[PDB]
């Protein structure tokens, strides 16, 4: 999961 | 600090809450962008990835700035504005996001980036307007932009999100000043  | 800026914190929360209890999974399931098909018309998930967040410096972190910045433009602007300005980079940065990445990203700075470039560029070129980043701040900001860049946080971040959330902001403020 990327932030945002 | 206004309605908008209010819900937007509560609902944050809410969602927070709810990825502690389900698991972060369950909730990106129900409110991630489109990962299949069959989610094209769920119309929410073009917007509420940016309802989620995945640690604790994520949300607080971006509710602080949310808070501040967010509040600056309700309250000088109005709830309108803030409303519009969420609605765009929301949906631009998840498009961008997605088009690098993949669906699988969430976080309300798409939306904070846009609120960055967007107080300052209108307090650059529209003083009397009454929306400023302080130079002070700025400077924060600046380091924020830069840290998200060069991946320091220790964060996996969302490249896309970011940049397109910066531009978003700033193509609005430009917009906006020129009146």
């Amino acid at each position: 999961v990327r932030m945002a | 600090a206004g309605p908008v800026t209010w819900v937007m914190m509560i609902a944050c929360v809410v969602v927070f809450i709810a990825m502690q209890i389900l698991g972060d999974q369950e909730v990106m399931l129900w409110l991630a962008w489109p990962f299949d098909p069959t989610l094209k018309f769920e119309f929410w998930r073009y917007f509420t990835h940016a309802l989620m967040h995945f640690s604790l410096m994520h949300i607080l972190f971006n509710l602080l700035w949310w808070w501040y910045l967010g509040g600056a433009v309700e309250k000088r602007l109005g709830s309108g504005k803030l409303i519009v300005i969420t609605l765009i980079s929301a949906l631009l940065s998840g498009y961008v996001q997605q088009k690098f990445s993949g669906p699988w990203f969430g976080g309300l700075s798409g939306v904070v980036y846009a609120l960055m470039g967007y107080v300052w560029l209108r307090g650059e070129r529209d003083p009397q307007s009454g929306i400023y980043l302080q130079r002070g701040l700025i400077i924060f900001a600046l380091i924020w932009i830069v840290a998200g860049w060069f991946d320091l946080f220790g964060m996996s971040m969302a490249n896309g999100a970011h940049i397109a959330g910066l531009a978003v902001g700033l193509a609005m403020a430009f917009v906006d000043s020129l009146n």
